[PDB]
């Protein structure tokens, strides 16, 4: 291959990959940020940290890497090491563990004109505010913040990705024939946008939508809670000679103290707001308690008195408990994500 | 190959040869004296395939790459022992609920002792595995249909405590 | 133009940090060393890892690098990158993380007449063997090991370096500017010795490192207050059960099954915050471990009374007396074991 | 009541079990790696060029 | 790029990152150091560990790196490699488990003045002292003292670039708000090298904590046990049950003790307020327990004065906690 | 005072890393192997890894680098960076989840002779098949299998130092004592290399657990658990604890085989004794609860004989396996 070697040597004769390729002193390198999701590899709300691997699609034009293919045996296009060519310093800005840079250089494409295209493989863990509110029926909006670290918007333009046709497919790509699919998380939308400055720098954020698919947390964790309690409301049926009444009640106030200890881990630490599942486990700590007291005073107490008040607090407790299963429930349900990514 | 494409280097699977004619490798080597068996999963088939995308760009990096297939099965005795047998046992002792005298004053008790430990074995399970939302574990499903049932003969023994 | 620019260029344009700074093969280097200790980061028992944050305090004489300050207009110090001197190559022996050297490459110090001083901030993670006996009221006697990776005792020779008054610095040195007290360890004392031993059995070339013995004592308050007291008191309503009634309605068994199994996740915990070390039993689990026992023991006599008010009583005298006995015993081992008195100076001053 | 509890409990838990440990012993991987593709890809089915 | 390619090409022809980026060695570097807090990542009060995510605005004059923008087109700011050029040796006195000093060396903004604005981010895990006492609703006042190693105050200076830190892109935590901040440089000697005064900057930040995740998940569990604690004695004896209720009251109150015991330092210096709170009730369980079998060993008078003194002491002790 | 410099440069002027140092390429390149065990880190069951503190003391002549102290003032040793010199690609086999090969390349002592002392660290996370039978008294043998990944046996040939590991630095244990040490010579033929055999050494230790923590926190709390079990009998039925404490016994039971369960990798090879047991135990209340039910529905002494004398029976067979 010696045209080849031939017209690499000559390209990067005099090359300066630390010197952008500004052909003016006032122009302006125009890049498009594109990306590809392979795999949304995880989402941590104890860290309100989204792990994903990403193919970033950068394009550009470098003056100084263009030809002519007819002097040069035809090469139309060629494919040269990233670190030998200077390459807009694209960061993700609000990664969570400090690692702004793509994992793998791998080589730029470079065309006859100077386009110059780069694809590198990036593992990625942005910070993303999660909302807590209703889980484990809720959708989380993540964001993807890449821009140069260093240059200006007076010196490198970021632009969003087109689509293959030219449109302004201002989408987050994925190629749903070879996507590695999350097993909890769905992606509903994934646009992008150019954010303008408010010296200051432009950015490109991409947007994930991923909505939990609610079925292991409806089987593992609500069923639970909702059968302690409905046993903790049978409790007050049971009759106190059976002298069981204080024990089943107990046992079913640490159950549920458990399963919201349990819950407590999988939710995230930030306090700016109260699950609504943490809220029903709260509410129905709150009767199982009252419930206890409730218990305990009818024992002090008469035995019909005791019996009446035992099926008079069955009752309130009874509507309290599903006026408020109800209402949490159809608020939890009702608040879908939209379809608009930006309401 | 992420720097080369199709156009630039051609994947293929290792040939081999015998009685003087080759033939592809289309499987996992395993070597008998650096293989080590694992004591949870056989291998039960490992083929290999050259997949071309044929829709991808000649030029595209995702239009080749070989992919070696490991279709390993779990050893379940391990489980067996250790989990199903004290998992189901628990959910069985529940039906001996009904034949304690209600006079004894112990059915709740038991009921609730087996929800517990029920609770207890799906709190393990789940963290034994991933949550995914494909579906529900088989064991996992017996834990919910065990927990149903204990909640249910709770309500029974409440009720002829009652009565 | 600059001073230092030139001093630089007369110092290194014909030096190598490959040899020695010795002018004959059999010439050690003599190395002053001074471990400074900024603080005791933690002290992992399960993993035993003491972690320490230090300022290595390296001093010695390199001939190559003597200037007089006469000739290079009064420069008394010139910082240079650690990589462009030779250096002993101190490393931490001990260490099991396997990060044998310094956190930070500082630049060396070349003051003039040729004193060259490196004081590199490290971070250390050393195996420290953990007597868990006494514990919470124990102390332990961690040690750093520090030595050359590459030469000998014939090569490179270490030296305490020496305070303002002429006292040798035998000790893990502490600046009161820069130590910060830790919250659960104590210092005791720091001594250090320059060990020496043969190579081989052939007496093969001598082998010498410098080991600092930092005996460290646990502050227990915190472990008194959310361990030592739940356990007693655990303890204590073992012996309750007695005296609830020997007919149907007496929870003795019930209530003595729960201390025990309250017991168990206490011992749970300890053997949380425990290493799984079988040199020696911790007294503390030690004591549950007996109290679980009489418990066992206590349920068995319930079991034989309600199968019974004056043998439940004398029971309850007995278990009582039994237990007392037991806990002073096993409380004053661990009362007992103060740091023993040491003919080390303290290392913090008063 | 509480013998037909037990009459109506006992058997539904017992088909329950039954059924899903049943379910879950019969699963066996399928005997070809490639569902569709008669070939087997082992070691001794070598497919001579 | 052919002007900056030849300006970067001169500058570093002869370039020393070696000896200081002074004209005559008696002069000092002045540096001018501003920290910019873009998150506040964790904060380990087990470890007494603040992981903070910044980036040190350093601005210092390099003496030989000037240029005259007209002999390149009118080039009057270039970005270059920082690993080439000399930088202060800032490292982070109070680390704990990380880097001492800055590893992402990114690119530095030259002037022609020859003003070097370098901004590298890093990942502080600074030691702190925390302050448990007053745990969950505690506030905890953490510093990071930066300071030049090697350099001394009489050979290089640093000046704060604002009498506090640039809090403008700083992303909210969602568990502690920063009341305050503020830099303030010292001049400290140390024992090492009396000689010399050795200057550093020591940013302050206090945080306080957001109590309402550890007020939902922590106290309000154990003030329920706490009440229920007090209802055994409005239980008759007759039931059977108050030593049922009064263990599992104790086994609920032992497991929360062990989580407190692991969301808190087990540093000695202080017991913290809702750790005295659970001795307390624990040793009020105990006397409870110890009663009821004395009086289980007239009944019912002694049933509801014990109820009443239980509960009154229970909202007292609520209060003087609270 | 620049002898020394001299000698480096001129060894290392035209010297090359790539080619075996050996006078004609049909020799064979001897190295001797010598694995020190400073530190026993780790013995992950689980995970079935051994992760180990070595010095992996390598000795060859290198034939190039010779030279005359005569000519060099006496200089009779020097110390050499490790990447500019060859060397034996040494790869541990065994690998789980750490380094193939040396990383920390520390400086190797060169002597006049040629011969070239290194001694590197390194931490090795070996694969170990963790036995779980005799667990909590169980021996582990526990192996190392180093040796030239791309040099065959009639390339490169590696001997061992001694017939066993050097333990002289070996810092003791807390939780595992080394029984037993030795290291063997071994050449096999691979698939993919039919026409030559690669020598490898495989160093081995038989470690014995020290079983007294695992005696103090999970033998005796399970042990007084199953004691329990049988008091159940001796205890009347009109006290009704008969039930309380039978499913408190279960839950316990339950609890000490979920940790036990944890503490024990899930490789389904051979079950443990200790595990079974628990299983046995776990059957036998379940009977004794049965029973128990039945009794109170309408033969305890009777039950309680039989409980007392086959609990016995196991605990002193226990005892025996387990010495
Ligand atoms: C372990 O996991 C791995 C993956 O991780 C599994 O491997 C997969 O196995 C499945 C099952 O066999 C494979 O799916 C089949 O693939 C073949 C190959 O097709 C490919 O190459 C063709 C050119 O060679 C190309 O045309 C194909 O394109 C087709 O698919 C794409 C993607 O959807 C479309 O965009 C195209 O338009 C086009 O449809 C592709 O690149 C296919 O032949 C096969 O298709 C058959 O089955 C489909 C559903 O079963 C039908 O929709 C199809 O119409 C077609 O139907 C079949 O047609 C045959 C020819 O006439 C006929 O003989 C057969 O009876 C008939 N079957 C039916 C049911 O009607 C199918 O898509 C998949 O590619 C593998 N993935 C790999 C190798 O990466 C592996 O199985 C797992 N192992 C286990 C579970 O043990
Ligand atoms: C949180 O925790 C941080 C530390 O982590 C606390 O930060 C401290 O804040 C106080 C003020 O609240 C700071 O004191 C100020 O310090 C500056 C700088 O002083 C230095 O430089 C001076 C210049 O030469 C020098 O004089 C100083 O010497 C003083 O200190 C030494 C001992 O250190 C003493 O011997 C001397 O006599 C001097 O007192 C020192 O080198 C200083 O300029 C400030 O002066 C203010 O106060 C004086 C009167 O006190 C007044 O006259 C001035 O006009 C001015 O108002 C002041 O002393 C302290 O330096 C900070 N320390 C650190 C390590 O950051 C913070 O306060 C805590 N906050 C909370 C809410 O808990
Ligand atoms: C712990 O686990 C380790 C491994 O994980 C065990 O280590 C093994 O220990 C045994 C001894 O206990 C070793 O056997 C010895 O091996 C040496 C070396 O043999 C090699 O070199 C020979 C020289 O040419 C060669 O003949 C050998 O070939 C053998 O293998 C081939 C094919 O596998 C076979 O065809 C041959 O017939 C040989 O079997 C091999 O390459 C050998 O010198 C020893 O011989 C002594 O003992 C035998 C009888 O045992 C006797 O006949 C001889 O005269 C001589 O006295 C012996 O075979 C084995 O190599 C070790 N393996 C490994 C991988 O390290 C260790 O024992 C376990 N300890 C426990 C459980 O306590
Ligand atoms: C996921 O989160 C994203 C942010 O993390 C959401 O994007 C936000 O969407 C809202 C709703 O459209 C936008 O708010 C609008 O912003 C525009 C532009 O504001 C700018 O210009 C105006 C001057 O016209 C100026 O006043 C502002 O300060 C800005 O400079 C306004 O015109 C509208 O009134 C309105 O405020 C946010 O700007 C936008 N943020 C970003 C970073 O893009 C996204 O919608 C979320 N998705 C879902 C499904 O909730
Ligand atoms: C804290 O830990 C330190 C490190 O473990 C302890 O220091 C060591 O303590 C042991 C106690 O057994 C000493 O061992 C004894 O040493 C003497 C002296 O002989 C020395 O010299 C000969 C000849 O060179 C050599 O063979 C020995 O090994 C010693 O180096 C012997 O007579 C005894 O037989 C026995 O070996 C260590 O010498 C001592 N080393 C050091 C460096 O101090 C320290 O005691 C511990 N302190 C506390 C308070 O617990
Ligand atoms: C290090 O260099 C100094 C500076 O040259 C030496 O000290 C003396 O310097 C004067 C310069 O006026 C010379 O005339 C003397 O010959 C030097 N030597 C003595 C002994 O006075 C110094 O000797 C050198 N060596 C050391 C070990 O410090
Ligand atoms: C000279 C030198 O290395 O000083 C470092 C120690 N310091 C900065 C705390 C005095
Ligand atoms: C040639 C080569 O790389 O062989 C490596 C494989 N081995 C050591 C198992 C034969």
């Amino acid at each position: 291959s010696e045209a080849e070697g031939r017209l690499r040597e000559k390209l990067f004769s005099g090359y300066d990959s630390s010197v952008r390729p500004a052909r003016e002193v006032g122009d302006r390198v125009r890049v498009s940020v594109g990306l590809i999701l392979a795999q949304l590899i995880s989402l941590n709300e104890k860290d309100e940290e989204m792990s994903t691997k990403v193919y970033l699609d950068l394009e550009w034009t470098d003056y100084r890497l263009s030809w002519d293919p007819a002097e040069h045996d035809g090469i139309d296009s060629l494919r040269i090491t990233a670190e030998s060519v200077w390459l807009p310093d694209v960061v993700l800005l609000n990664n969570n563990d400090g690692n702004f840079d793509v994992a793998l250089d791998i080589s730029v494409v470079v065309s006859s004109d100077g386009s110059v295209r780069w694809q590198p493989p990036g593992i990625y863990r942005s910070s993303c505010s999660i909302q807590v509110t209703y889980f484990p029926f809720d959708w989380q909006n993540c964001t993807m913040v890449f821009s140069s670290y260093s240059y200006d918007s007076s010196e490198v333009s970021l632009q969003t990705g087109l689509g293959p046709d030219g449109q302004g497919h201002q989408e987050i790509h994925i190629h749903e024939g070879t996507f590695i699919e999350n097993g909890q998380w769905e992606i509903i939308h994934k646009p992008s946008r150019l954010i303008q400055p408010p010296g200051q720098r432009q950015e490109v954020i991409f947007y994930l939508i991923i909505r939990r698919k609610p079925l292991f947390y409806l089987v593992n964790v609500i069923a639970p809670c909702i059968l302690i309690t409905l046993l903790a409301i049978f409790v007050f049926y049971l009759p106190p000679d059976a002298g069981e009444k204080m024990g089943l009640s107990i046992f079913a106030l640490l159950t549920l103290t458990v399963f919201l200890l349990l819950l407590a881990d999988k939710v995230p630490e930030t306090s700016l707001s109260v699950p609504i599942i943490i809220k029903y486990l709260m509410f129905t700590m709150v009767l199982v308690t009252f419930s206890v007291i409730l218990s305990v005073v009818v024992l002090n107490l008469w035995q019909f008195v005791a019996m009446v008040v035992d099926r008079l607090f069955l009752w309130t407790f009874i509507i309290f408990t599903s006026v408020g299963t109800l209402v949490i429930f159809l608020d939890a349900t009702y608040h879908l994500p939209p379809p608009d990514p930006f309401p | 190959s992420l720097k080369y494409t199709a156009k630039e280097i051609t994947l293929s699977l290792k040939q081999d040869a015998k009685e003087n004619r080759t033939y592809p490798v289309e499987w996992i080597i395993i070597d008998p004296e650096g293989f080590t068996e694992n004591g949870e999963w056989e291998i039960v088939h490992r083929p290999a395939r050259v997949n071309v995308d044929p829709r991808a760009p000649l030029d595209s990096p995702s239009r080749q790459d070989i992919t070696f297939y490991l279709i390993i099965r779990r050893k379940p005795l391990f489980y067996i022992i250790n989990i199903l047998v004290p998992c189901v046992l628990i959910s069985f002792m529940v039906n001996l609920v009904f034949y304690l005298p209600a006079d004894s004053g112990e059915k709740t008790s038991v009921a609730i002792s087996v929800l517990l430990a029920q609770s207890v074995f799906l709190l393990l399970i789940s963290k034994r595995l991933p949550a995914t939302s494909m579906a529900i574990p088989l064991i996992g499903k017996f834990l919910l249909f065990g927990m149903v049932l204990v909640t249910m003969v709770v309500v029974i023994c409440v009720i002829v405590l009652n009565i | 133009k600059n001073e230092e620019l030139r001093l630089y260029h007369h110092l290194f344009n014909n030096y190598d940090p490959g040899s020695r700074p010795v002018r004959e093969p059999e010439d050690t280097v003599t190395i002053s060393l001074k471990v400074t200790l900024t603080n005791l980061i933690s002290l992992n028992e399960k993993e035993e890892t003491l972690t320490t944050s230090v300022w290595i305090g390296i001093d010695w004489q390199d001939y190559r690098l003597n200037y007089s300050k006469d000739d290079f207009g009064g420069i008394e110090t010139l910082r240079v990158p650690s990589e462009l001197v030779w250096l002993p190559e101190i490393v931490l022996e001990n260490n099991i993380d396997g990060q044998f050297g310094v956190a930070y490459d500082a630049n060396v110090l070349v003051y003039e007449g040729g004193s060259v001083t490196w004081l590199p901030p490290a971070i250390y993670r050393s195996v420290c063997a953990v007597e868990v006996t006494y514990f919470p009221f124990d102390w332990q006697n961690c040690s750093l090991i520090f030595r050359s990776q590459t030469y000998n005792a014939e090569e490179v020779e270490f030296t305490f370096a020496v305070d303002n008054d002429g006292k040798t610095i035998n000790k893990i040195d502490i600046d009161t500017e820069a130590y910060t007290e830790n919250g659960e360890w104590a210092i005791d004392f720091c001594p250090g010795v320059i060990r020496r031993h043969h190579g081989g059995a052939t007496d093969g070339p001598g082998e010498t490192d410098v080991i600092y013995s930092l005996i460290i004592r646990r502050k227990p308050l915190f472990y008194v207050i959310n361990i030592i007291v739940p356990c007693v008191l655990i303890s204590g309503l073992v012996l309750l059960a007695y005296f609830l009634p020997a007919q149907a309605g007496g929870q003795k068994c019930t209530v003595s099954i729960n201390v025990l199994l309250a017991q168990t996740v206490f011992l749970f915990l300890i053997a949380q915050k425990i290493p799984e070390t079988s040199l020696s039993v911790p007294l503390l689990g030690r004591f549950l471990i007996f109290v679980m026992v009489v418990a066992t023991l206590i349920v068995m006599n319930c079991v034989i009374v309600l199968n019974g008010n004056a043998l439940d009583n004398i029971c309850f005298w007995a278990a009582l007396v039994l237990f007392s006995v037991g806990s002073s015993l096993i409380f004053l081992g661990a009362y007992f074991n103060r740091v023993p008195d040491l003919p080390y100076a303290p290392c913090i001053q008063p | 009541v509480d013998r037909l509890c037990l009459f109506v409990v006992t058997p539904v838990m017992v088909v329950g079990t039954a059924w899903i440990f049943l379910q879950g012993v019969y699963n066996q991987p399928p005997p070809q790696p490639f569902p569709g593709d008669p070939y087997s890809y082992n070691v001794q089915d070598k497919r001579f060029i | 790029s052919e002007h900056e390619t030849r300006l970067v090409a001169k500058l570093f022809k002869d370039y020393s990152s070696v000896v200081r980026p002074v004209e005559d060695h008696r002069q000092v570097v002045e540096v001018t150091v501003g920290l910019q807090l873009i998150q506040l990542i964790n904060v380990d009060e087990v470890n007494q560990i603040v992981t903070t995510n910044v980036r040190l605005k350093q601005q210092w004059v390099d003496y030989n790196l000037k240029w005259n923008p007209d002999d390149y087109g009118g080039v009057k700011k270039i970005h270059i490699p920082s690993e080439k050029i000399w930088r202060p040796d800032l490292v982070l006195y109070n680390n704990a488990d990380g880097d001492f000093a800055i590893v992402k060396f990114t690119k530095v903004l030259l002037q022609y003045t020859g003003h070097i604005t370098w901004t590298p981010p890093a990942i502080f895990k600074s030691y702190c002292e925390i302050i448990v006492t007053h745990f969950p609703f505690d506030e905890q006042n953490c510093s990071m003292k930066l300071g030049t190693w090697t350099y001394d105050g009489s050979v290089v200076a640093i000046n704060p670039e604002s009498d506090q830190p640039d809090l403008s892109n700083f992303m909210e935590s969602g568990e502690w708000v920063i009341k305050e901040s503020r830099g303030w440089k010292h001049s400290v000697t140390y024992s090492c090298c009396p000689d010399t005064p050795y200057l550093d900057i020591t940013y302050h930040f206090v945080m306080q904590r957001l109590p309402l995740y550890f007020i939902v998940n922590v106290i309000i569990p154990c003030l329920l046990f706490s009440f229920l604690t007090g209802l055994v004695f409005y239980l008759p004896t007759d039931s059977g049950e108050k030593m049922t209720l009064s263990i599992s009251v104790l086994l609920s109150l032992t497991v929360f003790l062990l989580v407190i015991v692991e969301l808190i330092p087990s540093t000695s210096s202080a017991v913290p307020l809702i750790g005295k709170y659970m001795l307390f009730t624990m040793v009020f369980v105990i006397a409870s327990i110890i009663i009821t079998v004395i009086v289980i060993n007239v009944a019912m008078v002694m049933d509801h004065i014990l109820l009443g003194v239980f509960m009154l002491v229970c909202i007292i002790g609520t209060l003087a906690v609270f």
